[PDB]
């Protein structure tokens, strides 16, 4: 019907973001009842889902496929997330590198 | 594309016609 | 010609049929069971590494024998970390043989190669430790 | 693992990324160049190349090797000679602590070969199998066997555990329907009947020492107490066990199996299994 | 001269049509179609080759047996001579003996 | 809501099973619907290269069969007689035309009538061939997994921008149980394209897979192809073909 606009795969973590998911972590589980939060697991796919699925629509960063099921405990969600990626051709980020004068790069397309 | 439909077996038995004769006997016989 | 059925007989059938899938073995009260078999330890240990059973339940330890000569034990299905496997049994072997063994590994197989045949050792080693 | 956290960092595979183990398949040498050109391994002259060498075993006119050597009887009726397969107790005491063949049904040919337990090739004219006395230790079956040659020990081994050893002899057309009935069940036929030995094992399978299915039942008591009198073992009439009567489920002759017998045509598609009831052809079924 | 003075037309090619796509589709028939056929009665082919591997002389006495009788004269008359001749030439001719 | 799949055969202790996520075709925006967790023997496998060059070239060289043909001396016509004495003339000694030497002659070791490349791997090789295919797409975050292969639409212009509006990829598979119970509306999508082709499970293979760029697969048909290729890893000793029945195996 209507393709709204891409979504670009690049992302960088916000700041806080350690408080964001924090506190829909206590959201979801009443209120978090044990300390050490970090070491909570997701063996629950119910728990694992509404905790990913928030994840993403929230901040705009899917976790792939081949990770999700690595990601066993919280703090490695937040490992996947605290680093970034990035989106842009090889022309575009040589080209944005402080390349010096004598050396040029053309894109033929 | 769709497939081509999965090659199945004839359902039911194979009846060949008596009266010809590149049909081989054996299936004419009271064995098969 | 005339024909009578019945179908009370069927039972005998079935008795007589095979499977299609090897079942789990009964739950002796006594172990280890005769015939040196012995399952794995449930649950399994924690290590860098583990090895499965075969299909009949046994150790995935094997001989062979090549150019007449070549007179080596095999096992097959070394998941995880093999290096950690490899150098337990090289400890293993070492004093037995005088020398520290050389042999070969390969990780993508995850299989063994172990000159001289040493199955019956390498099977109560693993059957010790709970493989 | 440690294997796919690379894969998804590596490229995505195709047929370019393709490529096969190393040292698998080597490469074929052709005789093209100056190395295999020239005379392409076949020698300077001679028969070698020309390609007029001699049979197999020639001496160049001296007389073969395999000539110079007088016959003698070493294989001859090698396709009528006895064979049987082994089968050793050590391995019926493994495959029932596997749990494939249950100890609580009577055992056979056809719960073993079910069980896959040893092959069996009837048009390699393997008349059945044989019990082997390796493995009298560690063995407390307590199962009906049936078989059909044995050996004292084995029978020994299994009457002190409770168990029941008989000899059954199968015809070659008899036999590979028992081991293997399901394509004959595939052809809707009637079971054939068994038939007796043939004219030299008739004694064996009429002696009452070897548990033959022709001798008395009578004689198997007395049988059994020179074996216990014999290797030193108390004799235990089974005859206490609630199990006593499965343990005594034997087949007449002319009967495959416990409750099918011949002229019983069975079917599965469309599950029924059928009689002659003409008094000409069951009358000739039970003989 | 072998080689050809002008280039010859650039030969398009069709990586996405009816065959290539759907090619490799229904071998595994076997394996996870409940092992209603076999892989060996798909291919189209001759009736004295479907799903089976010989050399000269394997595919030659499968032939001659199987629709020799259907064969030409002289097609046949041809076959015969092929096979003899190669009978003797595996037998005869060549090393390891 | 969420669509959940738990696995229903055992898996090994040691070795936990993989989730994923599940999609559909309903809407457009509509991604992450669903959870599925996998077994990890058939979708961990190694890498396996060398596997995956033996059964797809396989299935790429056992259905050629050849018809190339060159006549010999004996086929090619004519070339019975002696065309001139032995040493009655100065030219080199020749029995008859049609030799290999001779314009027009038959070949001396050439193509021999239709040939037959025709060989069968082992069933557990084949197999494990399909366990490590989809195994790597996985790794790659090739494949992909949702509920039924349903859209309201229907066209090729909303199964295109749909693909690399997710960034699947340019090539594509769809993967079904049976042959009848696909919608007319995204199999008239695939009729016209070409790309994002469709197969039923029983036609599933690594070629095609490994030819298209990204896989897609339906919770009914994970199941199936699990139950599979899991009971080819249990699977009993075959004494004879499985078309035969079975006690439990249909
Ligand atoms: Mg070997
Ligand atoms: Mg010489
Ligand atoms: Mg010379
Ligand atoms: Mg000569
Ligand atoms: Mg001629
Ligand atoms: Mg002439
Ligand atoms: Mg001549
Ligand atoms: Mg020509």
């Amino acid at each position: 019907l209507v393709c709204p606009p891409l979504r670009s795969r690049a992302y960088t973590p916000p700041e806080d973001l350690q408080s964001r998911l924090e506190s829909y972590v206590k959201e979801v589980f009443g209120s978090s009842l044990p300390s050490n939060w970090q070491d909570i697991s997701l063996e629950d796919s119910r728990l694992k889902f509404n905790l990913l699925a928030h994840l993403a629509d929230d901040l705009g960063h899917v976790v792939p496929n081949s990770r999700l099921h690595q990601m066993c405990r919280v703090r490695d969600v937040l490992d996947f997330y605290n680093v970034p990626i990035q989106d842009r051709s090889k022309f575009d980020e040589l080209s944005a590198s402080n390349l010096p004068p004598n050396l040029k790069i053309t894109w033929s397309y | 594309y769709r497939a081509r439909p999965p090659p199945r077996r004839r359902p039911g038995p194979r009846w060949p016609d008596p009266e010809d004769l590149l049909t081989p006997r054996w299936q004419l016989g009271p064995r098969y | 010609p005339r024909f009578v059925e019945s179908v009370d007989e069927y039972q005998f059938v079935e008795r007589l049929l095979p499977a299609t899938r090897i079942p789990d073995p009964p739950k002796h009260e006594h172990y280890p069971t005769p015939s040196g078999w012995q399952p794995p330890r449930d649950p399994p240990p924690n290590l860098p590494y583990f090895v499965r059973r075969s299909r009949m339940h046994n150790i995935p330890v094997y001989k062979d024998i090549t150019h007449g000569n070549r007179q080596m034990t095999v096992i097959r299905k070394v998941e995880g970390d093999i290096w950690a496997l490899q150098k337990d049994v090289e400890d293993f072997l070492s004093p037995l043989l005088g020398k520290t063994p050389v042999t070969q590994v390969n990780e993508v197989t995850g299989t063994l190669r172990i000159k001289g045949y040493f199955d019956q050792e390498l099977k109560a080693w693993l059957l010790e430790k709970g493989f | 693992a440690r294997a796919l956290d690379l894969l998804r960092g590596l490229p995505r595979v195709s047929l370019a990324n393709l490529k096969p183990n190393p040292g698998s398949k080597k490469p074929e040498r052709r005789p093209r160049g100056r190395r295999r050109g020239r005379k392409c391994g076949r020698g300077h002259k001679g028969e070698r190349q020309r390609g007029t060498r001699p049979r197999l075993g020639f001496e160049g006119g001296q007389t073969p090797f395999y000539i110079r050597i007088p016959k003698y009887g070493f294989n001859e009726g090698h396709s009528f000679r006895r064979q049987y397969k082994p089968l050793s107790l050590n391995r019926l005491q493994y495959l029932i602590d596997l749990g494939r063949v249950d100890p609580s049904q009577p055992i056979d040919l056809t719960q073993l070969v079910n069980g896959r337990g040893v092959t069996i090739q009837p048009l390699k004219r393997d008349y059945g199998v044989q019990l082997v006395e390796e493995g009298a230790d560690t063995f407390t079956a307590k199962v009906n066997i049936e078989v059909q040659l044995a050996s004292e020990l084995a029978i020994a081994a299994i009457e002190k555990n409770g168990g029941v050893v008989t000899t059954a002899f199968y015809d070659p057309r008899s036999l590979d329907i028992v081991c293997k009935p399901v394509p004959f069940f595939l052809r809707g036929q009637p079971i054939p009947k068994r038939m007796l030995p043939p004219e030299e094992l008739v004694p064996y399978y009429t002696d009452a020492k070897n548990r033959g299915y022709l001798a008395d039942p009578a004689k198997f008591p007395e049988a059994r107490l020179e074996l216990a009198r014999k290797y030193g073992y108390i004799l235990p009439d089974i005859t206490k066990d609630e199990l006593f009567k499965m343990l005594c489920t034997r087949k007449d002759p002319r009967q495959i199996f416990f409750g099918l017998a011949p002229g019983w045509v069975v079917n599965m598609a469309d599950k029924k299994i059928l009689k002659p009831t003409d008094e000409n052809l069951l009358k000739y079924y039970t003989s | 001269i072998g080689i050809r003075l002008t280039l010859p037309p650039p030969k398009v090619v069709d990586r996405w049509n009816e065959k290539r796509a759907m090619f490799g589709v229904y071998d595994n028939i076997g394996i996870l179609g409940n092992f209603e056929k076999h892989p060996k009665e798909l291919i189209r082919g001759p009736i004295w080759l479907r799903g089976w591997k010989g050399n000269e002389l394997q595919r030659c006495i499968r032939k001659r047996k199987m629709v020799g009788s259907r064969m030409f004269a002289d097609d046949l008359h041809n076959l015969n001579k092929r096979i003899r001749y190669l009978y003797k030439h595996f037998n005869r001719h060549g090393k390891f003996r | 809501e969420p669509v959940l799949r738990k696995v229903e055969l055992p898996v090994p202790t040691h070795r936990r099973p993989v989730q994923a996520w599940v999609e559909s075709l309903r809407g457009f925006e509509q991604e992450r619907v669903g959870l599925a967790d996998l077994h990890p023997d058939v979708f961990a496998t190694a890498p396996r290269l060398d596997i995956l060059h033996q059964v797809a070239m396989w299935q790429k060289n056992f259905k050629r069969i050849s018809y190339a043909k060159t006549k010999t001396r004996a086929e090619v016509r004519g070339g019975g007689r002696k065309p001139w004495p032995q040493k009655g003339t100065g030219r080199a000694r020749h029995g008859s035309i049609r030799s290999p030497l001779w314009r027009g002659g038959g070949v001396a070791h050439g193509p021999r009538g239709p040939t037959s490349y025709y060989y069968m791997l082992p069933m557990k090789v084949r197999a494990l061939g399909l366990k490590v295919a989809l195994t790597v797409k996985l790794a790659q975050d090739d494949l992909h997994i949702m509920d039924s292969l349903e859209l309201p639409t229907g066209d090729p212009q909303y199964l295109t921008e749909l693909a690399h509006y997710r960034r699947w990829g340019d090539s594509v598979l769809l993967v079904d149980l049976t042959h009848e119970e696909m919608p007319q509306s995204i199999v008239e999508a695939t009729s016209r394209l070409k790309t994002f082709n469709l197969i039923p499970a029983v036609g599933l293979n690594v070629h095609s897979m490994l030819k298209h760029q990204t896989l897609v697969l339906t919770l009914p048909t994970v199941a199936f192809l699990e139950d599979k290729l899991l009971w080819q890893d249990s699977r009993y000793r075959p004494l004879y073909p499985f078309s035969l029945p079975y006690s439990d195996f249909p």
